[PDB]
RNA sequence: CGCGACCUCAGAUCAGACGUGGCGACCCGCUGAAUUUAAGCAUAUUAGUCAGCGGAGGAGAAGAAACUAACCAGGAUUCCCUCAGUAACGGCGAGUGAACAGGGAAGAGCCCAGCGCCGAAUCCCCGCCCCGCGGCGGGGCGCGGGACAUGUGGCGUACGGAAGACCCGCUCCCCGGCGCCGCUCGUGGGGGGCCCAAGUCCUUCUGAUCGAGGCCCAGCCCGUGGACGGUGUGAGGCCGGUAGCGGCCCCCGGCGCGCCGGGCCCGGGUCUUCCCGGAGUCGGGUUGCUUGGGAAUGCAGCCCAAAGCGGGUGGUAAACUCCAUCUAAGGCUAAAUACCGGCACGAGACCGAUAGUCAACAAGUACCGUAAGGGAAAGUUGAAAAGAACUUUGAAGAGAGAGUUCAAGAGGGCGUGAAACCGUUAAGAGGUAAACGGGUGGGGUCCGCGCAGUCCGCCCGGAGGAUUCAACCCGGCGGCGGGUCCGGCCGUGUCGGCGGCCCGGCGGAUCUUUCCCGCGCGGGGGACCGUCCCCCGACCGGCGACCGGCCGCCGCCGGGCGCAUUUCCA
RNA sequence: ACCCACCCGACCCGUCUUGAAACACGGACCAAGGAGUCUAACACGUGCGCGAGUCGGGGGCUCGCACGAAAGCCGCCGUGGCGCAAUGAAGGUGAAGGCCGGCGCGCUCGCCGGCCGAGGUGGGAUCCCGAGGCCUCUCCAGUCCGCCGAGGGCGCACCACCGGCCCGUCUCGCCCGCCGCGCCGGGGAGGUGGAGCACGAGCGCACGUGUUAGGACCCGAAAGAUGGUGAACUAUGCCUGGGC
RNA sequence: CGAAAGACUAAUCGAACCAUCUAGUAGCUGGUUCCCUCCGAAGUUUCCCUCAGGAUAGCUGGCGCUCUCGCACACGCAGUUU
RNA sequence: CGGCUCGCUGGCGUGAGCCGGGCGUGGAAUGGAGUGCCUAGUGGGCCACUUUUGGUAAGCAGAACUGGCGCUGCGGGAUGA
RNA sequence: GGAGCGUCGGGCCCAUACCCGGCCGUCGCCGGCAGUCGAGAGUGGACGGGAGCGGCGGGGGCGGCGCGCGCGCGCGCCCGCCCCCGGAGCCCCGCGGACGCUACGCCGCGACGAGUAGGAGGGCCGCUGCGGUGAGCCUUGAAGCCUAGGGCGCGGGCCCGGGUGGAGCCGCCGCAGGUGCAGAUCUUGGUGGUAGUAGCAAAUAUUCAAACGAGAACUUUGAAGGCCGAAGUGGAGAAGGGUU
RNA sequence: AAGCAUCGCGAAGGCCCGCGGCGGGUGUUGACGCGAUGUGAUUUCUGCCCAGUGCUCUGAAUGUCAAAGUGAAGAAAUUCA
RNA sequence: GAAUGGAUGAACGAGAUUCCCACUGUCCCUACCUACUAUCCAGCGAAACCACAGCCAAGGGAACGGGCUUGGCGGAAUCAG
RNA sequence: CACGAUCCUUCUGACCUUUUGGGUUUUAAGCAGGAGGUGUCAGAAAAGUUACCACAGGGAUAACUGGCUUGUGGCGGCCAAG
RNA sequence: UGUUCACCCACUAAUAGGGAACGUGAGCUGGGUUUAGACCGUCGUGAGACAGGUUAGUUUUACCCUACUGAUGAUGUGUUGU
């Protein structure tokens, strides 16, 4: 019963939970056991990155994040062909790529190509054998770094470009932008129906003729 | 602490301080918010006016990030700034202005409570209040649209 | 009325293989309540939960979009955080209740049918040889069988693919063996074995010490070892261990090099010509269950039943219309994830024998029940059995002496041994049941005395003895306090140096791409601002932040001072 | 404090109850056991840290963990939560006012320059100013120090009242705006609904109380449901034997 | 199963027994563990398929805060009376 | 007392709201006041004076008013809410 | 001739009420004390000129605001001083300040003190374990147990002596909880009174002698007297038992 | 209980089981039988009531009566017939 | 009150009544006898129940007290009933 | 005094909002006011029986005694018309 | 007649009236009320109902305390007996 006063508040402790009760004794544990694993895995992949392979810059969706940006899963096709990697060879030096992506805007697909640009000269391809044919690199860029990289592998960074003071010309001081608004909403509102009268009134001149 | 706690005080009393007239039974209101309606009804209607009833339209697929729209007031709108700026400006007698793009602090709508200091900025912004607008011109700015 | 093909079917203790039951903590598929809540109850809820059946694996399931979205768009599955107790459902009551985005853990992608090309180019089983043989494999050779055109294998699957012509650049990848080299992270992978520091030192307690005091520096010695256990009490050094990129020996793994046997002539772009998709399925109607899913989220039965610029989705039924987005009706796939069962370990602010598991023990035992099933109680002599020889009374159990033990006031259900209750011994009482509260008395038990308790301490006066000094200087040491802030170190506020500013760094949405480097952006300079540091002078709080001299005072030691002083003693 | 005596007092506790020494129940005696717990959610109070912020999770980097499953650190420091803004069913909208001068006819309406900048009334702890005393061993002069202080001020918090602003809504009205002159968009006056604004108070951690959901202070039904075991007793049928 | 008594179905029958769901629910009985100190009730209200219970007012406690002035220098309030 | 504001009211005036001054103990008795949050138990009552309804009446049933008992011992009423 | 009844005196009797005093607690005091004068407090102190027995010649007020322990004064000699606590000697001392001051301390004045349900505070009350800490305690005797021994505390409780025991245990500051029992027809174990009581009564029956033997009402043997009375208390199986 | 009396069924049937089956019991049966009810040997009787509730017989002559199917209008969901 | 069967009825009944004859301790009215008990003893040896307990009258009292008030009174330990 | 919440329905109302990738149209969903009712009238949707019965409790409550009362019954006065 | 009550016969001196938990079930009895088995009537659709009739239907425990009955004893009187 209630008492003066409160929130009429509903607990969801009304199936058997003290059955499913799932404790964090592990966490510790876990957290260990994920960090030797870690470690062992980057010890096995010996002078690749730890991190994984590379990973496109790719926006996020929705109004909400928007202007942020993440890593993606992997490189369109559209992105390794401008660039000039071969798909199925991408895979083979850690270049994350998806098929699954489409490429809409331009700005996104010269960015992610100057990025898998970018990748291809700072890599150092070894050769597949210790005497060195084509593509493998110098002994010189070889001896100097059999070196993992450390985190992520060139990390995203999102980052602003500064606008500069300017002086405000007598037109943005002109602007009236919430009327602007305003009106920007009445006539995508309105559009439809405008349309259709607009539509009855030629079939009514048309009609004048006949 | 149950060293603390009052059963350790209630010790030796018979009723353990819930009386001997009525005891402690199990659910004599009933379990939970039982009898809203009936019996509960006045503490519902004197503490929750409107708990019962539907209202409004229903809205299937709400997903939040459509209606995403974080506000900021002209109050503190030098705040997204580095006070340099703000300084940098009341100086320089060039007449510059300089933006404050507020999309990249996090805020997509600009609002207008405060007053705003005497010194002309460029808002970029999303959207804007009628009011916002207004003050922004009164310092003598410019308010502008972002998609 | 034969013989021969095939088709569909039988039978074999035919040759060779597999499946059957178990376990069930976790997992997959079905099935599926009712207590319960709603203060009643029927929908709802309890709950797709218990019980029921099925089938697995070391994980399972899921998984490479007929996806999200509606953005400037994301891009398999699983897991966590969040979304969110939100959108939604609901006798709109009780109650119930997701998803996308965002951030992480992880990260891996693939293959058929078809359509086509290729003399079925493919597969299985026989039999003979060479190797290899405790996961039946390689190579060769057989007019030796069979499967297969009612379609095996290579190429190829939507991310496009094939075939062609010329642009380019050049040719290592795999396995069956046989060796051999570096023992390859808890800092030599895994397993096994066997090893590795220092007191039984001196006294002394004790039944026995591992105790207590000491030992060239808290004492000796080691200490990469002072975890733990054991040993007649409490032990770094008695013993096992413990520490250590310590040792040796076995075995096994995993990766490096060599040789052989095979396989394997395996690209890419550019232009042309062709090629392209899973039906009683989708979809609809429906009824029943299910879902937050609401004019149907998902699964079902029944009826209808498709298409190919189609189809599906686009969270309010429908028609018209543009857009967006996937490509369903075939398949495989590690990883982060789960684990009250198993094997093997480690730990604990847990329990300490009516607790903790039913179970510390010959416990799922005894015992009960026709049976399904039910299910206890029960730990402890002592350091050592040294467990009581012998004498004696008794038919004997039982005693009495003797002995062992530090102890039997530890005697085999024996550590300690409470209370209820009983026996006795001592004291006291006694016709209103006892017992009780308050108040005195009497008696007991012990306890404190006193064989005067006249209790001490200051100061003083006296009479007796007693050694040395106070007072006074002198020499030394140490301490305090002080101002002249005297001289110097020290630091607060201010001003001067623009002096650290580049020999002072970070920060900045301040600026400049006159710069440099790497590709309009990133990194670094270079200006600028904010902040933190050197130089000296001046003023002021001269601050417990210190030194040095000087002063004053105090104290200690040592000198002197011999007795109207100086303490002691009665 | 052991026993005994005597005078006075004095019914047996627990409990439900208006009322218990009760002819109300429970209780022969002793030992051990034995009942307001924990989790989650809320609210208020209090303590601490930081403060228009705060936050720590989850994850990660640092170790074989002896102590560690700790401790530390993180452009993750903030994805995100809560908070910093409401109000509307929603499309949406979204907290400023004043003054002065000028220009539009000051039209209690519309547009252009300057100044102040969160309004005002009453009460308000407290600060501030302070006439004037009140003496000093003498007559006056006279700076210093107080003590009090009549009178007058700024007025925190808080309260009451009146103004104002934002959203919903109604009523009445008159003007503005432009790439799209429109069933377009914007404002004004006066009421009235809002869990609003009117120079911020939150966030995290900890303890306490209360209220709930959970076995939920401990003990207690009659029942309900699922899956199994029994006809060795007994009920009835049948088979095969025996007996009067 | 019953020549019918609701008889009998392993000392159990107007629904056997065993294990589980289950610590089923209980507005109703019962119990509910140390001391001192200070304050100290109610059995009345309205609502309730409410009358052996809740809700809500009331009555209780706790935490406070804001002011007041015995610091020769007081405003407001009352189970009164005028 | 003096003056301002009104879109109300109106022959002029009302009435209200504002500013600005000018005046102090305004019956007795007593007492420090105000104010906000959390909040338990309780929600079976009974008894007496007086008033009072039903009833022949009741240690009956039902109200009012105050004070008790309940929660409370102590002196008296022999005994006793 | 009241120890009755009605009217009335003196006197005396005692409640936890009233008064005075003690002692404990609570509440209140803008309470006091981090070291100072001062009891209707109604000032103190420079410092300069001018002077001195002058003073401030104000109410039957009965008086507070002014007066008779000095203002100037005794000494150095009309002039100077009117001096310093490392020393005025002190009832006030402003030069430095408890025996006292765990400021969560210490001290002073008043008032008050029933209590179920219930609430709150304090417990140097009590139990068990953890981090700290006691150069703690302990075989020269820990825990527990028992005690007509000695004490403390209002009380929860506590401390000492003696006995018994034979190996561990406590004080303080923090943290933590499966933390305090008389009751639950509570649970498990134990023990009484009842009580040497009820009871050892279905079915006719025993007696004598001997043997063995520690021991004979009960065994065995012999003798006698009795019963079952072949639908048996006899002689054999079935089922069931499971070594009888 | 014998006796009496009703009622259903000619087997793709009556009655009944069963979770399901081209399942099963009656049934190795066929109306002198199987199944369902009453009354209760014999003797002697067994009156009236078809309004009520049952059971049953008939059925385009016909009120209502579902899904499908048929038509209707509508762009279609659809509505109406 | 008529197969919810009515009326009957020999035989039968551990069925329900009433009367008569016989017979009797059923009674008037109780008595005596037998056996096994109970009793006392040896041996053996339970249980329920139990707040404390156990003489009354009256009073009041939760309206019938063992305990309270006021009176009467009260003498170990036991045996069979 | 003469009347009725949430939910659901229905009608009326605005060149109203939403019907979710966008547009047009039907449909539905909102917003605001009336109506369809809960008479147990602050608002469950609801027949018996149990002598075959059960369980939680109640002296809050009946069926005895005993108390109080004595109407009624029983017994007894007073007055005195008969 | 189960009866209380009632009535009748007979005798008698008279066949008065009551109380003791409407005295008295560990004193009996159990005929009647008042379980379960059954019948009848009336009522009920029915299960069932009936201060309407009928018949069949388990009457436990004393060894405690007291009270009473009887039985040994008890303190006293020096012991003992009369
Ligand atoms: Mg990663
Ligand atoms: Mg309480
Ligand atoms: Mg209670
Ligand atoms: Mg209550
Ligand atoms: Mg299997
Ligand atoms: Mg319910
Ligand atoms: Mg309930
Ligand atoms: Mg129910
Ligand atoms: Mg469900
Ligand atoms: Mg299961
Ligand atoms: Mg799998
Ligand atoms: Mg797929
Ligand atoms: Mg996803
Ligand atoms: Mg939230
Ligand atoms: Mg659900
Ligand atoms: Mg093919
Ligand atoms: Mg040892
Ligand atoms: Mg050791
Ligand atoms: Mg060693
Ligand atoms: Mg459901
Ligand atoms: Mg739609
Ligand atoms: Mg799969
Ligand atoms: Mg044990
Ligand atoms: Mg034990
Ligand atoms: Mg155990
Ligand atoms: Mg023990
Ligand atoms: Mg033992
Ligand atoms: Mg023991
Ligand atoms: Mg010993
Ligand atoms: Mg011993
Ligand atoms: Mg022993
Ligand atoms: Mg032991
Ligand atoms: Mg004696
Ligand atoms: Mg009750
Ligand atoms: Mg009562
Ligand atoms: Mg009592
Ligand atoms: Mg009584
Ligand atoms: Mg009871
Ligand atoms: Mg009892
Ligand atoms: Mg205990
Ligand atoms: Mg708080
Ligand atoms: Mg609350
Ligand atoms: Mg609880
Ligand atoms: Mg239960
Ligand atoms: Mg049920
Ligand atoms: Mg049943
Ligand atoms: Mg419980
Ligand atoms: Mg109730
Ligand atoms: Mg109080
Ligand atoms: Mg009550
Ligand atoms: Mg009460
Ligand atoms: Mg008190
Ligand atoms: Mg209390
Ligand atoms: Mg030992
Ligand atoms: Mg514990
Ligand atoms: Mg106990
Ligand atoms: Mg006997
Ligand atoms: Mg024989
Ligand atoms: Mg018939
Ligand atoms: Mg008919
Ligand atoms: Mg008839
Ligand atoms: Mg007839
Ligand atoms: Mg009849
Ligand atoms: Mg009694
Ligand atoms: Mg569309
Ligand atoms: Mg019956
Ligand atoms: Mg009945
Ligand atoms: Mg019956
Ligand atoms: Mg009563
Ligand atoms: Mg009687
Ligand atoms: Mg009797
Ligand atoms: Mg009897
Ligand atoms: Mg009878
Ligand atoms: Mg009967
Ligand atoms: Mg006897």
């Amino acid at each position: 019963a209630p008492s003066r006063n409160g929130m009429i508040l509903k607990p969801h402790f009304h199936k058997d939970w003290q059955r499913r009760v799932a404790t964090w004794f592990n966490q510790p544990a876990r957290k260990i056991r994920r960090r030797k694993a870690r470690q062992a895995r980057a010890r096995r992949i010996a002078p690749r990155p730890a991190s994984g392979p590379l990973r496109p810059i790719v926006r996020c969706p929705t109004v909400r994040y928007h202007t942020k940006v993440r890593a993606g899963r992997g490189f369109s096709l559209e992105e390794l062909r401008v660039a000039g990697i071969h798909k199925k060879v991408a895979r083979t030096i850690g270049i994350s790529v998806d098929p699954r992506r489409r490429n809409k805007s331009t700005e996104s697909l010269q960015a992610n190509v100057q990025r898998l640009k970018e990748y291809r000269s700072k890599l150092v391809l070894f050769p597949r054998k210790p005497s060195a044919p084509k593509k493998g690199d110098s002994s010189a860029e070889e001896l100097k770094l059999a070196t993992q990289l450390t985190g992520p592998v060139m990390p995203i960074r999102n980052v602003f470009k500064k606008e500069k003071a300017r002086v405000i010309t007598e037109e943005e001081k002109n602007f009236k932008a919430f009327a602007s608004l305003r009106m920007a909403r009445a006539n995508a509102r309105l559009f439809g129906i405008r349309a259709k009268r607009a539509k009855e009134a030629a079939e009514q001149d048309v009609e004048k003729k006949k | 602490p149950s060293r603390l706690r009052k059963t350790r005080k209630l010790r030796g009393h018979v009723s353990h301080g819930h009386g001997r007239i009525g005891k402690h039974r199990k659910h004599p209101g009933g379990r939970g918010n039982a009898g809203g309606m009936h019996h509960h009804r006045i503490n519902f209607d004197k503490y929750h006016p409107g708990y019962f009833g539907k209202v409004g339209m229903r809205h299937y697929h709400l997903k939040r990030n459509q209606s995403f729209c974080p506000t900021v007031n002209l109050d503190k709108l030098w705040t997204l700034v580095s006070e340099q700026t703000r300084v940098n400006a009341a100086k320089n007698k060039t007449g510059a202005a300089p933006i404050i793009d507020v999309v990249r602090s996090g805020y997509y709508k600009v609002l207008g409570k405060g007053k705003l200091p005497k010194q002309p900025v460029i808002v970029k912004a999303k959207f804007f209040s009628r009011r916002a607008e207004e003050k922004i011109k009164g310092v003598g700015g410019a308010c502008v649209l972002v998609a």
